[PDB]
């Protein structure tokens, strides 16, 4: 069974999918040929938003069907850093970010060098070297600036 | 192995020989940075006296609207508020699309879902502001083997701006004029300002200054979206 | 280009240029002096009277005590208030605090810690900002200062950040403004400024624009 996937900018690619294909499926291929990763799509067909754990036969979608695709490009991750004055800082970072980058994050935004930063998460001292997926260290986490020196 | 590369030599390399650095080494691990430090992309850097361009918009907390700062940071003004970037949005989803009242509304107040692409931002600038545009991946444009950097220059022609979106998967480190690295992330809109000098300014919603680059310094999977 | 200024010169500048050399040449190299020697930065000094304003004699304690001019505050109550906001605002399991605190090779020099124990034990609240981010400090820095201080018989002064400042001294040697140092400010009935560094010997009356713009200034409201 054919079924076409179409963009704004009319680009449309062709796929071979059985009516019990999930939606989720349906995106992997769409991986597969055009290297657009599945949290970055965004899948309609009749008006209506589809979800990945449904089948195609769900949606009564059919061969030479009509689907389109309207990517979701919204990247980025924000934290949150509390001082003792009472100051909450807002950092965009990647889950990837060591400690020493967002120590370096937060000079730009408030003057303070990174050798007088303390920052603690969960009750604990962060060391430098490490991520904040290491500390599973979250969207919207707050964590907790106190200063210190040598 | 690029950890013996000085800034100093960095910055002696041509604009090509710069961007093939970016293309090659500047993705970032699954958790870990990229292999280009901040030291040796600061090499990349050209002039720092940012003055007459500005970051007009800067990313809110919660909000996937980086369509929206994109055109705003290349126009270098308030164009799209965020009721009119919205209200737009919305009206291409009912009027194209076929989808109901009820589902746009909750398209647009699902903020954690929200989200838009070049073909979305194209239809806005051609409405609203009846500006025509074109969009390619920078690895597609012809004889880009030759040269990157004269084959974007030569896409990019006479405009004063485009918009970058990197679709994919990776993360890419880039130069930046300060203290810390702000990469550009999977999924995410970024643009680039033109001044009367014929520099060109990096401007990420997302960082803290403008920073002059290369053109060649753009990573080649990126795709360009150029005003006519 | 700075060696061949006079103290005399510098005496007839403005509190705006006088602040200007300190900005730009009153920081120390890595292992060198700065541009300013101690005759030049004697020429940013005031009046030479002897004020009723003393140095009363760790820098955060001894800075309040200076600026309300009295022994308000002991090390001990110092101590102890700054274990109560770091168990019960960072969530620490109160044995990190410990390892925190008495770290003595890490002690602490933070600005939030002073302004919590200058509400809760002399109701005094505060406000703070880096000079250089004050509204028209680039018109004027003395102005700018003057605008934020308003009435206030005293401040603060914190230098976090990576430079060290040589600054006037009323005696013999310098006393730097070091790295996340802090000292005080005290104004006398005749409005003049007197700045108190707890490890100089005697007060010194310079101008308010003398701080160095990245310097954190705290004010009670």
């Amino acid at each position: 069974m054919q079924i076409f996937v179409k963009t704004l900018t009319g680009k449309t690619i062709t796929l071979e999918v059985e009516p019990s294909d999930t939606i989720e499926n349906v995106k992997a291929k769409i991986q597969d040929k055009e290297g657009i990763p599945p949290d970055q799509q965004r899948l309609i067909f009749a008006g209506k938003q589809l979800e990945d754990g449904r089948t195609l036969s769900d949606y009564n979608i059919q061969k030479e069907s009509t689907l389109h695709l309207v990517l979701r490009l919204r990247g980025g991750m924000q934290i949150f850093v509390k001082t003792l004055t009472g100051k909450t800082i807002t950092l965009e970072v990647e889950p990837s970010d060591t400690i020493e980058n967002v120590k370096a994050k937060i000079q730009d935004k408030e003057g303070i060098p990174p050798d007088q930063q303390r920052l603690i998460f969960a009750g604990k001292q962060l060391e430098d070297g490490r991520t904040l997926s290491d500390y599973n260290i979250q969207k919207e986490s707050t964590l907790h600036l106190v200063l210190r020196l040598r | 192995n690029p950890q013996w590369l000085t800034e100093e030599q960095i910055k002696k390399m041509s604009p090509d020989e710069q961007g093939n650095l970016i293309d090659t080494y500047a993705a970032r691990k699954i958790n870990a940075a990229s292999d280009l430090t901040h030291a040796q992309l600061r090499g990349m850097i050209g002039s720092t006296a940012a003055s007459h361009i500005a970051i007009v918009n800067a990313q809110e907390t919660g909000l996937g609207h980086a369509g929206r700062y994109a055109i705003n940071n290349a126009l270098q003004q308030e164009a799209l508020s965020q009721n009119e970037f919205l209200s737009l949005t919305g009206q291409i989803f009912s009027n194209q699309l076929g989808m109901s009242l009820a589902d746009v509304k909750n398209l647009i107040q699902n903020q954690d879902d929200f989200g838009i692409d070049t073909g979305v931002l194209a239809q806005i600038l051609k409405q609203k502001f009846n500006q025509p545009v074109k969009e390619s991946k920078i690895c597609d444009l012809p004889d880009c083997a030759l040269s990157k950097q004269q084959a974007v220059e030569n896409y990019i022609g006479k405009a004063k701006w485009v918009i970058v979106a990197n679709i994919g998967t990776e993360v890419f480190d880039m130069p930046s004029s300060t203290h810390a690295v702000y990469p550009l992330t999977r999924g995410h809109f970024v643009a680039l300002r033109r001044d009367a000098d014929n520099r060109w300014w990096y401007l990420d919603s997302r960082g803290k200054n403008p920073v002059n680059i290369a053109l060649a310094i753009i990573p080649r999977t990126c795709t360009l979206i150029v005003p006519l």
